[PDB]
């Protein structure tokens, strides 16, 4: 049925190029034999739908029944008479209305968006072609009160173009209806066809083009490590993270950063990723989805960082969401290093009971409330120590100005961070105070501690 | 009350159709009535008359007919102009004969036009043939003619240009549409009301 | 003799031969399994840095791309006033030498973006790759043949699509409103000019079934004006397409171009004019006191 | 603006890596080329239908000139001079009548279908070269070359008893090469579209075998 | 009914006025620039103008006709753009799933209700 509807439409398109009425030999006209067979098949399909119908009168008044009554009998009459009239044959284009239904029957159309798109396209095209055929018939056969003398020789494609121009409201005026019936038809079509065009063309254009920009998956590079970042991703969160991760005061690290978030980035985040084009990649997905976790290649990532919403309305809800994210990542890959921010300390205790949570392997839960209250307590032992500690982590360049102000000295102090590295055999066998007074200004380096492992400011006896 | 089954929906659709055919038939009757009004009055206002030719002559001037040749091919060829003047039953005075209203309107300066058949020689031959057949028609037989002192004030026609059959079909088939629309409503209400009686009978 | 097909063939052969070579290399890479940081990554990183504006040389290259796109568009605008096909001496035609140099620079910029590309096949199907295949090879053919056809040269106007991206690279566009405005303006203008060039080509070279006899002598600016009139739905009718291909193109453009115009022109006009009326600051007057009032103002 | 304020605006397995996206775009392209090629084939088919049948319906014949003469009447040709400059010049009309292989009766010779349609009243038209004297000289030159061609050699001619009922042509006005190119290149578009789909599916399925091999 | 009545009456009245004004020319031109337009021709012209199609085959030529056209373009397009979509929304509000089940002899049927998704 799907194929033969298009076949009959194409046959009508062929015939639309000929004169309006003519004599043609059925035994020597391949298109008339093909039409004869097509209409036999449509008569059989009509008979089957009639037998299957529940209410006959309801079936007789279904419009694809009406389309068969106005397109099948005249083919039979033509094949009997050995003559053809290009009469109501444009109604064949109304057969496209059932295309969506028979695609749904074939289990092809399932999604609402695709079903709606097919319905709109079918209704638009069938309406356009049918209306074009009717105006073509009416223009080529003039007005009876004018004795058919005011007919306009318009081709079917010319009428199609005129209908498109009229529907869009462009109205060139190069081609227009001139007969009274043609203009009377034009007036009624202007009411309906413009409302159809104005409604359907934007909706079709919205339905198409619904593509996901951030799809695909990360491609690992041999010899280079990559880091997956998830959780609370926003313009300021990413901007602050990239300023500290990619700072020029670290050594020449080439760790790639891969972001995983379920919200499409806004134009300012897309610009931020373009300013970091060779070091940052973003992929749209959910951290709770193992498919997305495989997409971001989290099974080969060096670590996974989970940023948290510090200013959330519900700290308990935020902690629960972060706990779920940690659970999902560990479930996909137990052996992944996870660094996360935890708002509370009881929720941190809840999280550390995870079977895959291994603090020795490098799982770090940075508890904000704990660290901030500890920093406040160290300010109670020595005021200013919270500022002293906080400035040792943030990567900062030297800034110098000509003014003699407290800010110059403060910035000069702020320019230093805490680092960690292995030290020369030339210092093995000496005391910790001795290597400290050696390192202090000769190398220009100060040591707070060494790797009975972590020892804060060792004595002279070590 | 809703004892009727599914048949109710098909019957209400049948009422809709029958009503739409009633409206269509009435609307199309008015539409065709407004379109036929001026042609039908311009035809009715022209009376039948008895005529006789006063003279047949050429005015020496020539005019273009268009001759045709497939797809869109046309060119123009000259024809010589005859004028014919005729005795009249309403004004009893000179009027110019014009074979039909299309001839009157395509060249009101002239009495006849040949169907354009390529070369000028065949147009002149066909005018001379018609001219000779009209010139000897002197009182031979008062041929009937059509005239209108209000809009063809000194012009006369050999034919009605208004086909009665085409008008008859333009008013008949909208009436048939209306009658069919009434019968569909009537049979639908007759079936609907008999279904209730056949239900109550059980 | 006419040579229009040589220019078109060089673009088609370039686009599809590259696509087939990539697909054959993929096929044969996996088929080798039947018979059985590197310098590649280092040059891919260097090319990716050059493509971005992360270095001074990269910024210079991006600015050069921005300037030369407009230069090539202006060259096409100059040529659009001449006959459709002609013979012209490369050694004595400053515009053809300038075009030659511009296309050399675009070939080099294409080569850099190819080296920097992650998925080659994805790159080969990126539309500014397609714009280079349909605009660079025909310039080479023209410079070799000492002849020019005004063929698909209107596709140069599609180079304006990358303007917002390379402005974001240069740290110029940061705000969402400005980025959106630049994107809308670029897409609108490039679509308009490209569509105008295509309808100009199609109208000036008639229908093959009519033996090219129904051609309409329309200038490029006349076609631009006709497209504007058609997009806005004014439809004067003074200028319109007459060829079958021109009308077939007009019908497909009426579906897309009116939805673009109806959507973009209000949104652009909303994005512009977002000025703060009550800005500035108070100017004190000597000898007269002033009072500042705040809080609940209604 | 279509709708004034939008009609009041209150009334309107995944083991494959990144290569998957490039290959799905390659499938899209190959499918679009298949559709383009088929659609353009139908579009060109409807445009060529009437010209090709009007050409096919005209049979080849053998002809011989019955007579060559002037009808004494004159017609306008248009002569041209850069930018848009044109004016008109007269030419004298020849008619030529010819023996025919299908109707065996009088018909008027017309050098080609464009000559038949630009002046169906006349048998030849000179390319307009400024002054009337050069048009008349060029008609007299063609006339003298045609007047002595009496049975010299039955020259082939083209005729159609259904739409050129008493008119005859010296040439086909339908270039076979232009039609051939109009149907060949859409077919090439379709074949290229199929090969792109086939190589993309061949590469996609071999990537899975080369993955499972490891 | 209100929308249909207002639309049709406005259309026909405006068509009649433009018909009067076009068939009787401008007094400063001594009524010599009149255009012989029929009432139905003016109705068609008004429809073309209201929908914004603007074919240009039929248009007003007198000064008063154009002055009337300018004032009608302000009001008639706002009426058309507002009323035609609203009328088309009001019509066609039919219930697709109406009617009732028809029992079949010899075959049982089951009614399912509650949470349907
Ligand atoms: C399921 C697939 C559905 C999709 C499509 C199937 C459509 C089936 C019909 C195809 C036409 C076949 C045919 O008889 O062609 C005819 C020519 O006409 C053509 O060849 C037309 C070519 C143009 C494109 C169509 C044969 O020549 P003829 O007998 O002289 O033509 C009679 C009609 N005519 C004079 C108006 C041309
Ligand atoms: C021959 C036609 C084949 C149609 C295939 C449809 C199809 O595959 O659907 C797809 C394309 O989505 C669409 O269907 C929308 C794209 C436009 C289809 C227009 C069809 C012709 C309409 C008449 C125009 C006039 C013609 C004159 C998507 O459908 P879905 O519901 O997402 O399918 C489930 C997804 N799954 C299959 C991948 C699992
Ligand atoms: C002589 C001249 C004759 C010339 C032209 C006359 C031909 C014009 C065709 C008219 C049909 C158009 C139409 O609305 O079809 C309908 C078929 O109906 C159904 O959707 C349900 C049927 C199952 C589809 O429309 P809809 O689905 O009602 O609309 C979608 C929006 N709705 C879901 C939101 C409300
Ligand atoms: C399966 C896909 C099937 C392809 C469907 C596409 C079919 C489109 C095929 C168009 C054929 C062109 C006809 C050209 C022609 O004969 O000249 C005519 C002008 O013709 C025009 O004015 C062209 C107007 C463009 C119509 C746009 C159709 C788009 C419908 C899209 C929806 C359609 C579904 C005038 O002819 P002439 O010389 O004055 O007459 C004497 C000779
Ligand atoms: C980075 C900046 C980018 C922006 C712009 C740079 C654009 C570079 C090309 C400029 C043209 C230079 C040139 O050769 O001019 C030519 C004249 O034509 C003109 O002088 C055109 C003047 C009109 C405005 C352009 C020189 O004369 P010609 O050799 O005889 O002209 C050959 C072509 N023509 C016959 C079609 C005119
Ligand atoms: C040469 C072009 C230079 C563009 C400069 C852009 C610029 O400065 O941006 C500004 C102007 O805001 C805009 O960018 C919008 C105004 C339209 C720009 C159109 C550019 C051409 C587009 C193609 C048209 C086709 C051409 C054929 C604002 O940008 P921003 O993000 O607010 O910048 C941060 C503010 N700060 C810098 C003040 C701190
Ligand atoms: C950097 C800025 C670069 C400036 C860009 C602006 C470029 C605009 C330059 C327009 C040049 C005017 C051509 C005039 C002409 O040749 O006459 C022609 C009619 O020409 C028209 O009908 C003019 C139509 C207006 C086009 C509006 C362009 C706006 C695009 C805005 C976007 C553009 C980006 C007809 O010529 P003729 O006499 O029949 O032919 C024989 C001689
Ligand atoms: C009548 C005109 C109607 C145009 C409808 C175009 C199809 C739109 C579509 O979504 O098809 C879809 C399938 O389709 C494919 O895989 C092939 C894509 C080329 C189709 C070309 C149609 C002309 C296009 O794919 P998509 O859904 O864009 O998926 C990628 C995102
Ligand atoms: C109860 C229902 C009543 C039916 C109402 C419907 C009445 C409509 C009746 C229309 C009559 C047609 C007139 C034809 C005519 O005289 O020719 C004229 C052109 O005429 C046109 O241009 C026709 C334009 C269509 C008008 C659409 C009306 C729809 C109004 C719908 C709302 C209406 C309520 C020109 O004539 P002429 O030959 O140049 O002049 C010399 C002779
Ligand atoms: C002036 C043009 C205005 C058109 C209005 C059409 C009526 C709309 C309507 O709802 O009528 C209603 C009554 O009507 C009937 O029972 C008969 C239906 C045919 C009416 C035909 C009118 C032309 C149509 O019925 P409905 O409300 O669609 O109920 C079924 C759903
Ligand atoms: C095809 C045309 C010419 C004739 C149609 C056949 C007529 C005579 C007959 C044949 C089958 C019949 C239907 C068979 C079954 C039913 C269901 C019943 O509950 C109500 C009557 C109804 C709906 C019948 C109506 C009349 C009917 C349609
Ligand atoms: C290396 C690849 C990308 C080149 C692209 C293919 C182009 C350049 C090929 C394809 C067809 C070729 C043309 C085929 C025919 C001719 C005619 C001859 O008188 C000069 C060579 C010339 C003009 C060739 C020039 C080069 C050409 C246009
Ligand atoms: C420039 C045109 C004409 C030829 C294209 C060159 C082709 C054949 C060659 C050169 C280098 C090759 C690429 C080198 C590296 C990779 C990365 C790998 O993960 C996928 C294959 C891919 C992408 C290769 C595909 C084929 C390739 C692109
Ligand atoms: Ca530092
Ligand atoms: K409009
Ligand atoms: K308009
Ligand atoms: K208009
Ligand atoms: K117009
Ligand atoms: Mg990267």
């Amino acid at each position: 049925v799907f194929a033969l509807s298009i076949g009959a439409l194409v046959i009508y398109f062929i015939d639309s190029s000929n004169p309006i009425e003519s004599c043609q030999n059925f035994y020597k006209d391949f298109t008339l034999q093909i039409d004869m067979a097509f209409n036999v098949f449509f008569l059989l399909y009509f008979g089957l739908r009639f037998i299957a119908a529940n209410d006959k009168l309801w079936f007789w008044l279904e419009v694809n029944s009406v389309v068969d009554f106005f397109t099948v009998p005249p083919v039979f009459v033509s094949v009997y008479l050995n003559r053809s009239w290009l009469g109501l044959r444009f109604l064949r284009a109304l057969r496209l209305i059932q295309f969506s239904e028979i695609l749904q029957f074939l289990n092809i159309l399932k999604t609402s968006n695709s079903i709606k798109l097919v319905n709109l396209l079918s209704i638009f095209i069938s309406t356009w072609l049918t209306a074009a055929g009717f105006i073509h018939l009416v223009e080529n056969s003039g007005d009876p009160w004018e004795n058919f003398q005011n007919n306009q020789a318009l081709t079917y494609w010319e009428c199609v173009y005129l209908l498109m121009v009229t529907m869009s409201t462009v109205g060139y005026g190069d081609v227009y209806a001139k007969t009274t019936l043609g203009r009377l038809f034009m007036v009624f079509f202007i009411l309906g066809g413009l409302a159809m065009f104005a409604s359907y063309v934007p909706e079709i254009i919205e339905l198409i083009g619904n593509r996901k920009k951030y799809g695909g998956s990360y491609s690992a590079v041999s010899g280079r490590k990559h880091i997956v970042v998830c959780g609370h991703i926003t313009l300021e969160s990413v901007s602050n993270f990239l300023k500290d991760f990619l700072h020029k005061d670290r050594d020449d690290v080439n760790v790639e950063i891969v972001f995983l978030h379920n919200i499409s980035p806004n134009l300012e985040l897309e610009a931020l990723f373009k300013r970091h084009f060779t070091q940052v990649e973003f992929y749209q997905g959910s951290v709770l989805n193992p498919h997305d976790l495989a997409r971001v290649k989290i099974e080969s990532a060096d670590a996974c960082l989970i940023l948290a919403n510090k200013y959330c309305a519900d700290p308990d809800a935020e902690d629960a969401s972060n706990i779920m994210r940690v659970i999902s990542i560990k479930n996909y890959h137990p052996k992944i290093r996870i660094i996360t921010q935890m708002l509370q300390y009881h929720n941190k205790a809840h999280l550390l009971n995870i079977p895959s949570w291994n603090w020795k392997e490098g799982d770090d839960a940075i508890c904000l409330a704990e660290l901030k209250l500890g920093f406040i307590a160290q300010s109670c032992l020595a005021q200013g120590l919270s500022t002293m500690l906080a400035n040792l982590f943030s990567m900062r360049s030297f800034i110098k100005i000509e003014e003699d102000t407290w800010q110059k000295y403060y910035l000069e102090g702020v320019s230093n961070e805490m680092y960690t590295e292995y030290l020369s055999s030339a210092f093995v066998g000496l005391s910790f105070p001795t290597v400290c007074e050696l390192c202090f200004v000769k190398l220009k380096l100060l040591m707070i501690a060494i790797e009975s492992r972590i020892l804060i400011n060792p004595g002279n006896h070590l | 009350r809703k004892t009727v089954t599914a048949l109710k929906a098909g019957e209400d659709k049948s009422i809709r159709l029958g009503l739409f055919l009633i409206i269509s038939g009435v609307v199309s009757l008015f539409i065709f009535g407004f379109c036929w009004l001026s042609p039908a009055l311009q035809d009715l206002q022209a009376t039948e008359a008895n005529c006789t030719v006063l003279s047949v002559q050429q005015i020496g001037e020539v005019f273009e007919c268009t001759f045709t040749c497939g797809a869109d091919c046309r060119g123009t060829s000259q024809y010589p102009c005859v004028q014919v003047y005729v005795n009249n039953s309403e004004s009893n005075s000179r009027a110019l004969l014009h074979s039909d209203e299309h001839q009157l309107l395509t060249n009101p300066k002239c009495s006849y036009i040949p169907p354009c058949k390529r070369e000028n020689q065949k147009n002149l031959e066909s005018v001379m043939n018609w001219q000779q057949y009209w010139k000897d028609e002197i009182g031979s037989q008062p041929f009937t003619c059509y005239f209108n002192q209000h809009q063809r004030p000194d012009d006369v026609l050999l034919h009605r240009t208004h086909d009665e059959i085409v008008l008859l079909h333009c008013f008949l088939w909208p009436l048939v549409t209306f009658v069919v629309g009434v019968l569909i409503v009537v049979l639908t209400i007759c079936a609907k009301s008999l279904a209730v009686k056949a239900e109550a009978m059980k | 003799q006419r040579m229009w097909w040589a220019f078109l063939a060089s673009s088609m052969v370039t686009f599809f031969g590259g696509l087939f070579i990539i697909l054959l290399w993929r096929t044969l890479k996996y088929l080798w399994t039947v018979c059985c940081v590197g310098w590649m990554t280092s040059v891919k990183d260097w090319a990716g840095v050059m493509i971005s504006a992360q270095t001074l040389t990269g910024r210079v290259l991006v600015v050069l791309v921005f300037a030369l796109s407009i230069g090539a568009l202006v060259i096409y605008f100059i040529d659009s006033s001449n006959p459709i096909e002609s013979c012209q001496n490369f050694y004595k035609d400053f515009t053809l030498q300038i075009d030659m140099a511009f296309n050399v620079f675009f070939l080099l910029y294409f080569g850099l973006r190819f080296i920097a590309a992650n998925d080659k096949l994805w790159f080969w199907l990126e539309v500014n790759s397609v714009v280079d295949f349909f605009t660079v090879p025909p310039v080479f053919v023209s410079v070799y043949l000492n002849r020019s056809w005004l063929g698909l040269r209107f596709l140069r106007a599609l180079r304006l699509i990358q303007f917002s991206e390379i402005l974001q690279f240069l740290n110029i566009l940061k705000t969402s409103n400005s980025i959106k405005l630049v994107n809308l303006l670029s897409i609108f203008i490039s679509t308009w000019l490209t569509a105008a060039g295509f309808i100009h080509l199609v109208e000036n070279s008639g229908d093959p079934w009519e033996n090219f006899q129904n051609n309409q002598a329309l200038t490029y600016w006349e076609c631009v004006y006709l497209l504007m009139v058609t997009m806005s739905t004014v439809g004067y009718g003074d200028v319109y397409a007459k060829t079958t291909l021109g009308r077939l193109f007009m019908v497909f453009f009426i579906l897309g171009g009116l939805a673009m115009f109806a959507s973009y022109v209000p949104e652009i006009i909303e994005l512009i004019g977002n000025r703060k009326k009550y800005g500035g600051s108070y100017s004190a007057v000597s000898g007269r006191k002033h009072i500042v009032v705040c809080g609940h103002i209604t």
